[PDB]
């Protein structure tokens, strides 16, 4: 359900 | 619950555990110092649900008050250096002793949003924990036993072990204790599942500090009537704590 | 040394909603 993360982390 | 959003910055030490695949809420935490984060055993290692999570696996987002959007510029996500479980954690049986602390890969900046919750020493455990007077919990876990959009926060009393032991089959320990209101007190609230390893904060009134005096642990359902939250004892364990904390950091 | 002291309330003097419901609690 989640907004995408930075791909850094 | 039964609880409310909760307002920008009232609960700046509240930590999201997120799970890195797939995406999604692992559970709450809460921040001790710009590098220690301290939940619940049980969000990292339940054998019975083949849960066993390594640090790689995960992710700690601070700083946060949406539940599943990325918040720019305000929230930081940092890596685990490593997991500690308590040794003595119980989950055969009553999770007792539910605790672990998960040390940062770096040190976390802090902010307006983002600041470390006091831990108890013996004499604030002892003026705090008494029956009636009461805690707060935070959490984005079930809003019933659907998810919030974001923070949510509710005051509950502490229960006296006699009740707390009264309402329950398990085995309960001097390593725990309970909250929430009565049937007979009308009001009601508490926290539930995806709440857990987050924080049960009181106002110290001697020093206006907040203090993390309980983690969220289990519960028979959520919010039933006659029945209660329980939550770690963290002055109980805190020799363990601390022990971790100087040993390994 | 600050820890407990929230940003946005303590350290200006602000109250949140309903911490004092847990004052009176006390
Ligand atoms: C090993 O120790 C256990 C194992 C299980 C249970 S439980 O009572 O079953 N609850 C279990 C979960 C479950 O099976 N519930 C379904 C359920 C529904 C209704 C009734 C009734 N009446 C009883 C059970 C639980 O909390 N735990 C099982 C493993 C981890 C912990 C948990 O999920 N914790 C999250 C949590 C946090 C807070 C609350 C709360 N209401 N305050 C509830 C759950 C308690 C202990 Cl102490
Ligand atoms: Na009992
Ligand atoms: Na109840």
């Amino acid at each position: 359900d989640f907004e995408e993360i930075p791909e850094e982390y | 619950v039964e609880g409310s959003d909760a307002e920008i910055g009232m609960s700046p030490w509240q930590v999201m555990l997120f799970r890195k695949s797939p995406q999604e809420l692992l559970c709450g935490a809460s921040l001790i110092s710009d590098r220690w984060v301290l939940t619940a055993a049980h969000c990292l290692l339940y054998p019975p649900w083949d849960k066993n999570f390594t640090e790689n696996d995960l992710l700690v987002r601070i700083g946060k008050h949406s539940r599943t959007r990325y918040e720019r510029n305000i929230e930081k996500i940092s890596m685990l250096e490593k997991i500690y479980i308590h040794p003595r954690y119980n989950w055969r049986e009553n999770l007792d002793r539910d605790i672990a602390l998960m040390k940062l890969k770096k040190p976390v900046a802090f902010s307006d949003y983002i600041h470390p919750v006091c831990l108890p020493d013996r004499e604030t455990a002892a003026s705090l924990l008494q029956a009636g007077y009461k805690g707060r919990v935070t959490g984005w876990g079930n809003l019933k036993e659907g998810q919030p959009s974001v923070l949510q926060v509710v005051n509950l009393p502490i229960v006296e072990r006699p009740v707390c032991k009264d309402s329950t089959r398990i085995r309960i320990t001097d390593n725990m204790f309970c909250a929430g209101y009565k049937p007979d007190e009308g009001k009601r609230g508490d926290a539930c599942e995806g709440d857990s390893g987050g924080p049960f904060v009181m106002k110290s009134p001697f020093n206006n500090r907040w203090y993390q005096m309980g983690i969220v642990s289990w519960g028979e359902g959520c919010d039933r009537d006659g029945k209660y939250g329980f939550y770690t004892h963290v002055f109980r364990l805190k020799k363990w704590i601390q022990k971790v904390i100087d040993q390994f950091g | 040394a600050d820890c407990g002291l929230r940003p946005l309330f303590e350290k200006k003097s602000l109250e949140d909603k309903t911490e004092r419901e847990l004052l009176e609690s006390y």
